């Protein structure tokens, strides 16, 4: 479950006895009584008021990170890091934008890991106003990964190893090296 | 996914926090705690995430699939040499048995097709490598001469006439014949009928016939291919029709006593046209344009039948109408184009809208219609469903009794009919369009958008494959047809190879979408037969016969390439099968003490050629598990 | 006469009953009406799924 309920020491912005005639308010117990019943409704009006914020994925609750990751499919497995999630959901929209791109490549990586990376692309890109010039660029495919990591434990090599393997656009061989 | 976590139950009384009032069950002011209305308002709270997931996806912009309509092939059949007349009336709706539980899936003869009354014109026969140079005319009537020459050379070919050719149908060609002596079999001649086209020859197919060929006299009832146009058969005017003869071809019966020719007469049985499982509407205006930009009009029929043309609506222009084409998206457009969108699912065609740019300035995505001008839309398509595929043909009012045709014939069952996505599928949609955007690039995609491009297909997944002599290896991605257990368990095999379909329509779907100078390859997984055999001993108070039945197909579960595994999914494409984990499986089976040792014996579907004994099986990454027959000794003292 | 008529099943084999038939079982070209009981499960016979 998620043990939600009521809040002690919440107010409401549509209080019971405000909405009460007049001479109606003039009583001591049905005053006091009747704005106990604002205990129970007290954090409804409290959601209704910042619903906007229920939605950015910088701000709300755990759980709806976790299920804002499944609004525009941000890899929310494996992470069983609060602060890990906040980044990943919010930068996902703009990574699906340039996947398969040297800068996409490079920014996933350090997504999940806090330090740039060093690739190198069997390739490039110029041009030449030569009639029928020839195009260069590496001969063979070939794609690297470097990362400057400070504790390299031995298991980001795995690790890169899986996340790069989605990043590769599933046409050219990739090698993961680790600092 | 959900906002609070009370009910009508939970109830506070936090009044003795602020007052003294202190009965826990009081008179009336308990009943006046009691608020249900809470409990109406948290059950509709916890609905609003839900609420909020189907509104932002309009603003993403992504909609409903529309359904697609099923397609047949029906054949008008007429059994009589006759009917030198439009023999196909545009609807005539058939249908199934229209019980009370299940609806009868109705149809519609969509297309059009005229026949000609043709009659034979030359006769001749010549064998391979060598020309006519024989009767060609008096054989119509007389001269008979043996077929084929008797003999089975390999390029042997009649020439048949037939005045005024017909270039779309079925037809057959009466060669009447006295066979004698030796009477070949009826099922499978080695021989080869073919037809002239525009483009050149094409194999043409047969149909039911009471005679073997040559065997018995009789017609032959080919199947004219599209094209068909005439030519010059000697002294009339006739298309040409070809017979390739084959060898005896590794035993088929072949004739050295071939019939002669007697008389001549062409039938031209009937002819061939399409069917779908979708109405039509034609020439239904739907308003008259304005001069702004961004309209969006409404039509009378909701579920709108894909289709390249899905709508092909036009602007009245001073030249009759303008067509316009149809885009799924508007980003691609251009300030003069003609494009429009359709939400299909709904009915609803919506033209280019305009956009403010940074500069506050207007960019007009896609051309407006002028201003007065008459829109219209000339067809529709709507229907199809799940239902929309006829099983055998047997459409059990295929209409056997007509008085204008002698039948109308539906064998092959139709193809296509997918229904259309629910909105329930459309949330397991929604992440697939917002990364992968179309056009597959990695490997993730090649996974989804197979299943997007084809559905019907139990599971795919995609692994590189052999590298390329050039430093780059072409895309490798294995199709698993849904299978059935056809024989008596266990599963059959030639079902898990792709009738050649998914293969096609799974690349071409991904061809288009895709990057450029790169090869993909498609095609079943490796495959091998993996069989357990050990000996059990059972309990002293159980039945071995059931723990003998029990043993077979349990230990049998673990293997299955559909369903196996513990997770009870297909298996991981790659899982190595050993006996450790199979230790496993067989301790649990019911009336069982110990077990003393398990023998695994490799195969093939191919071969019946077994491994040899091991306890480890290699498997290779792009491979699956096949389980066989097997059998297991239970020696103890059963009751 | 001197016959017992079973069926395969899921649990194995039970009696079938039988039925009027204008033959007393081979003393005569004619059929038998066994009476098949529930759970009958196909099998594996050669080049047929009996």
């Amino acid at each position: 479950a998620s043990q939600r309920g009521s809040v002690d020491g919440l107010g409401s912005s549509l209080p019971i006895a405000s909405m009460l005639p007049a001479v109606f308010a003039d009583d001591d117990l049905a005053l006091r009584f009747v704005a106990g019943l604002d205990d129970v409704l007290a954090p409804i009006l409290n959601v209704l008021d910042c619903l906007d914020t229920y939605f950015d994925p910088a701000l709300t609750p755990a759980d709806f990170a976790q299920w804002l990751g499944t609004w525009v499919g941000a890899e929310t497995d494996g992470t069983e890091a609060e602060p890990m999630l906040r980044a990943a959901v919010a930068a996902a929209a703009r990574l699906h934008r340039v996947r398969g791109t040297l800068q996409g490549l490079s920014e996933t990586v350090r997504l999940a890991f806090g330090v740039a990376p060093e690739i190198t692309e069997s390739g490039g890109a110029t041009w030449n106003a030569r009639p029928l010039g020839p195009f260069p660029g590496r001969p063979r495919p070939q794609l690297h990964v470097a990362l400057r990591l400070p504790e390299p434990r031995p298991v980001d090599v795995h690790r890169l190893d899986a996340l790069v393997a989605a990043a590769r656009p599933a046409h050219m061989p990739y090698t993961v090296e680790v600092t | 996914q959900q906002f609070v976590d009370d009910a009508k139950r939970y109830i506070q009384q936090r009044a003795p926090e602020w007052t003294d009032h202190n009965v826990s069950d009081p008179g009336v002011t308990l009943v006046e705690t009691v608020a249900h209305m809470a409990d109406q308002i948290v059950y509709r709270l916890n609905r609003v995430p839900d609420k909020n997931h189907l509104a932002f996806l309009d603003l993403v912009g992504i909609t409903l699939f529309p359904p697609s309509a099923a397609r047949t092939d029906v054949t008008f059949w007429l059994s009589a040499p006759q009917e030198d007349a439009i023999l196909v009336p545009v609807g005539t709706e058939v249908a199934t048995l229209r019980t009370e539980r299940d609806e009868a899936v109705v149809f519609a003869t969509e297309q059009d097709l005229r026949i000609v009354p043709c009659t034979m014109g030359r006769l001749v026969t010549q064998v391979s490598g060598e020309a006519v140079s024989d009767r060609t005319t008096d054989l119509a009537e007389s001269k008979d001469v043996l077929c084929f020459a008797e003999a089975p050379n390999p390029g042997d070919c009649m020439l048949i006439g037939l005045s005024a050719a017909v270039p779309d149908c079925a037809l057959a060609l009466e060669l009447d014949s006295r066979v004698d002596g030796v009477g070949v079999d009826p099922r499978q001649p080695p021989l080869v009928w073919e037809a002239w086209t525009e483009d050149g020859w094409q194999s043409c197919e047969v149909d039911r016939d009471g005679t073997g060929g040559l065997n018995r006299p009789g017609d032959v009832v080919l199947h004219i291919p599209g094209g068909h146009v005439l030519s010059r058969n000697g002294g009339h005017e006739a298309g040409w029709i070809r017979c390739r003869v084959t060898e005896p071809l590794s035993g088929q019966p072949f004739y050295t006593t071939s019939p002669t020719i007697r008389s001549a007469e062409a039938y031209t049985i009937g002819g061939t046209t399409g069917s779908i499982h979708a109405e039509t509407v034609l020439d239904e205006p739907l308003g008259e344009s304005t001069g702004l930009p961004g309209q969006r009009l409404r039509l009378e029929h909701a579920p709108v039948v894909a289709g390249e043309p899905s709508v092909l609506l036009q602007t009245a222009a001073d030249d009759g109408w303008q067509d316009w084409q149809v885009v799924p998206h508007f980003s691609g457009s251009h300030p003069d184009d003609h494009h429009i969108t359709v939400d299909a699912t709904t009915g609803e065609i919506a033209f280019g809208p305009a956009v403010r740019e940074a500069d506050g300035t207007l960019r007009q995505y896609g051309a407006v219609p002028p201003k007065g001008a008459v829109i219209r839309a000339r067809r529709y398509r709507t229907g199809g469903g799940r239902a929309g595929n006829v099983a055998r043909g047997a459409v059990q009012v295929l209409r056997t009794s007509i008085p204008y045709v002698s039948e109308v014939v539906n064998r092959e069952a139709a193809l296509g009919g997918v229904d259309g996505e629910t909105i329930e599928e459309a949330k397991l949609r929604a992440p697939i369009t917002l990364r992968a955007q179309e056009r597959a690039v990695t490997l993730r995609d090649y996974e989804e958008l197979a299943r997007r491009a084809a559905p019907e297909t139990a599971r795919i997944t995609c692994l590189e494959g052999a590298e390329n002599e050039y430093g780059a290896h072409a895309v490798r991605v294995l199709v698993v047809p849904q299978a059935v257990p056809d024989p008596g368990g266990r599963l059959r095999f030639e079902q898990l190879v792709p009738g050649d379909a998914l293969l096609n329509r799974i690349t071409r779907h991904l061809d288009e979408r895709r990057l450029i100078g790169t090869r993909l390859a498609v095609g079943p997984p490796y495959y091998q037969g993996v069989t357990v055999v050990a000996t059990v001993h059972a309990f002293r108070d159980v039945d071995a016969d059931r723990v003998r039945r029990q043993t077979h197909d349990a230990l049998y579960r673990h293997l299955d390439p559909l369903t196996g595994g513990s997770d009870g999914k297909g298996w991981p494409f790659g899982r190595p099968v050993q006996t450790g984990e199979l230790f496993a499986v067989l301790q649990r089976v019911p009336g069982v003490e110990l077990v003393d040792e398990v023998v695994l014996h490799p195969a093939d579907p191919l071969t019946g050629k077994r491994g040899d004994p091991t306890n480890r099986i290699d498997l290779d990454a792009p491979a699956l598990v096949f389980s066989y027959d097997h059998r297991v000794r239970v020696i103890g003292d059963s009751a």
